[PDB]
């Protein structure tokens, strides 16, 4: 996480890109693992806060009917989204399909 | 006190008043199913005091009527002398019309307002009572100052202007909002006269329900070029009811086999009358209705006739009538698709665009509710 | 309960196959062909009801003699004359025609009527049969036309804007393949969905300071948190 920090945050250090190509196969590892999103953390410059993408939720994401479910929340946004709404609506998008998965898991 | 002060109910209650009609005109006429002959008779399977019922409602429609009119007559009718009034003003402030333009032939809706502009009153419902005297600043000096003055300028029978008021319900006359209202209450007289053609308020669906009011719209606006289309079926069938009249003579019975007094369908007048009735009303083109060929010298002239019959017209011309109402779905559903594009694209006023107001956060819709706002230019 | 009364007759048992409404994926877009235009399919049908009354209005007196289900009049005739039963006439044959309403009726042969005949019959195939039902033909057209423009807003506004950033896809083509990365690296749905895991999956105290101020934001519901224009590249150089 840190190393994939030091790069996106400050990249062209050739110190940091020999260092970081070194650490080649760690991230080859945590490259499915990290998560990373963009928002604004109160310095209103935007971060990028990166996380842990827990195995579990990673693949139940993808598989069944999320990815159905998926498409079908773009198409109630791009169909019929407001502006305001659409930041609003996205939650509730996900906050379902969080508890989709979150059944999906303990099955 | 009571005849202006039950004035402001009917207008203040018109679209019920207009509504409740239409579903008064719904049950009446759902009555008008359970006729029939003996002279014309009601039937009742139901309770005795239908007919009464009928009596009753028929009455009240004819009521309602006549009293939502005269609510229209204080809703519609004073904007749409709002509007009128205006187009004169503006046009005698800005092009003087009535003193250089002397409006055309055409549109005596523009000649009918020659009228009015001497009266005092003429710009009663315009809020802005100065038109009269800032035309003649206008236009004084430069063509007659009172010469234009000239142009310009118990007890309740000589209190109004009359030659306003013979102006003003000269245009609610020529209202096709309320010659149509008058249409429609002239049919709930005759109901009262005859209580048959009084059903025939039903087309009040023509601009009842909104939701109706859009697929027959569908027709509409479109509508023009239907004319032609069919104007065109009526040639081209002319044209195929030319080729039997000579080559195809013998071919047509509508009698049974000769042995009948046989009708033989010649006349050109009544075989393009067949070609219509049967060939364009087929719906397997008119050798179906015809004496099909068993070994004549005709036989390939006839089907040949008979094969782009079938098509020219049953296929290839009603379906344009076909697509041609499907084209005004993708013409109408464009529109709206126009709309909603450009009002979220440019901001109404500004000319914009929605780029620029992404640059703010959640912008474009605060420029579009605060900004500008258009209710606030209103 | 309709796999219950199987048990009680297996006939009705066989009524489950109405499961296809919400069965095959793909039939379901075909059953959506119509439904997403269906209100407006309704008042159109219900048009054609009044519109087919008004003409059977009109043979209720002009044209009444001409009804003849029944053989010639040889036959005990049945003249279709009650209102009742002439708008039932009208419907189960003037509807369902083919040919319009002229072809099941004492066509005419040399009455006064005979002009006024064709003409109510020439206009009722055509704002019917010609007309009317090519509505509920177009209908269905358009709504394939509502439905597939659809489709092509979806994946318009996909491929311009990213989905949270609300850019567009000119400014990620200075870098090189951009606009895939952005979607699938810089934002990448998926992730704020994933974040929003992370954090119901943790505790408050062990959030860390972006993430509590997240949460903060979030439980109040502000929304503020989301890129709105200027994600990270936008933000720097
Ligand atoms: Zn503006
Ligand atoms: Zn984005």
């Amino acid at each position: 996480v840190l190393l994939t920090n030091l790069s996106e945050h400050m990249p062209n250090d050739t110190r940091l890109q020999t260092f970081l190509e070194l650490a080649e196969s760690v991230l080859n590892y945590f490259q499915p693992f990290l998560g990373r999103i963009e928002i604004m953390g109160s310095a209103k410059r935007i971060e990028r806060v990166y996380f842990e993408i827990s195995e579990s939720s990673r693949t139940q994401w993808e598989k069944p009917q999320v990815k159905e479910s998926k498409r079908q929340f773009i198409f109630d946004v791009v169909n019929e989204g407001g502006e305001k709404e659409k930041m609003e609506l996205f939650v509730n998008f996900c906050e379902d399909t969080i508890f989709e998965m979150q059944l999906a898991a303990q099955i | 006190a009571y005849q202006q002060k039950l004035l402001n109910y009917f207008a203040r209650n018109f679209y019920n008043m207009r509504m409740l009609a239409l579903f008064v005109a719904f049950a009446i006429n759902f009555i008008l199913l359970f006729y029939k002959v003996s002279v014309h008779y009601v039937l009742e399977e139901s309770s005795g005091y239908m007919e009464p019922t009928l009596r009753i409602l028929a009455i009240l429609h004819t009521v309602i009527s006549f009293f939502c009119i005269i609510g229209y007559y204080c809703l519609k009718v004073p904007l749409v002398i709002f509007k009128r009034e205006k187009e004169v003003a503006r046009k005698l402030e800005f092009d003087g019309l009535y003193i250089t333009e002397q409006p055309s032939e055409d549109d005596i809706k523009g000649q009918w307002d020659r009228l009015v502009i001497n009266t005092q009153s003429f710009p009663n419902n315009y809020w802005d009572k100065f038109v009269k005297r800032k035309v003649m600043d206008k236009y004084g000096e430069f063509y007659g100052r009172d010469r234009i003055s000239e142009l310009l300028g118990s007890a309740v029978l000589n209190s109004i202007d009359v030659k306003y008021q013979m102006w003003k319900l000269g245009v609610v006359f020529t209202d096709n909002s309320f010659l149509y209202l008058a249409w429609y209450m002239t049919m709930s007289v005759l109901g009262h006269y005859n209580n048959f053609f009084f059903a025939a308020h039903l087309l009040d669906i023509a601009m009842g329900f909104k939701t109706l009011r859009t697929i027959l719209s569908s027709v509409t606006h479109n509508g023009k070029q239907l004319v032609l289309t069919v104007g065109l079926l009526a040639v081209v069938v002319y044209l195929y009811t030319v080729v039997a009249f000579n080559f195809f003579r013998k071919f047509y019975n509508k009698s049974e086999d000769g042995d009948t007094p046989d009708m033989k369908c010649d006349d050109m007048l009544t075989c393009y009358m067949f070609h219509m009735y049967v060939g364009v009303r087929a719906g397997g083109g008119i050798g179906d209705e015809i004496e099909d060929p068993a070994g004549d010298e005709y036989e390939i002239y006839r089907i040949i006739f008979d094969i782009t019959f079938f098509f020219f017209v049953i296929v290839i011309l009603l379906a344009i009538i076909q697509g041609l109402i499907i084209d005004a779905f993708g013409e109408l559903r464009d529109q709206q698709e126009q709309v909603k594009e450009d009002m979220e694209t440019k901001c109404f006023i500004c000319g914009i665009g929605n780029d620029y107001f992404d640059t703010v956060p959640h912008g474009f819709e605060t420029h579009t509710l605060q900004e500008h706002n258009l209710a606030n230019y209103l | 309960t309709m796999s219950v009364l199987g048990h009680y007759n297996n006939f009705f048992f066989a009524a489950h196959l109405l499961d296809i409404a919400m069965g095959f994926k793909t039939l379901r877009t075909i059953l959506s062909s119509v439904t997403h235009n269906g209100k407006q399919l309704v008042l159109t049908v219900g048009l054609l009801a009044v519109v087919v009354y008004l003409y059977t209005v009109v043979a209720f007196n002009f044209f009444r003699k001409f009804y003849n289900k029944s053989e010639d009049g040889d036959t005990p005739d049945m003249k279709c004359d009650d209102m009742l039963t002439c708008y039932m006439f009208h419907m189960y044959v003037g509807v369902r025609a083919g040919g319009g309403i002229g072809d099941e009726i004492e066509d005419p042969a040399g009455d006064e009527y005979e002009i006024y005949r064709i003409i109510f019959d020439i206009t009722f195939f055509f704002f019917v049969i010609v007309i009317l039902l090519a509505i509920i033909q177009g209908l269905i057209i358009d709504a394939f036309g509502e439905l597939r423009d659809q489709q092509e807003q979806v994946k318009e506004d996909m491929e311009t804007k990213c989905f949270i950033c609300g850019i567009g896809n000119d400014y990620f083509d200075t870098v090189p393949h951009g606009f895939e990365t952005h979607t699938l690296q810089e934002h990448n749905l998926a992730n704020y969905l994933f974040f929003l895991m992370y954090l119901i999956n943790k505790d408050e105290t062990e959030h860390t300071g972006q993430e509590s101020y997240v949460w903060k934001m979030y439980q109040e519901r502000c929304w503020e948190f989301f890129p709105a224009g200027d994600c990270f590249r936008k933000q720097y150089e």
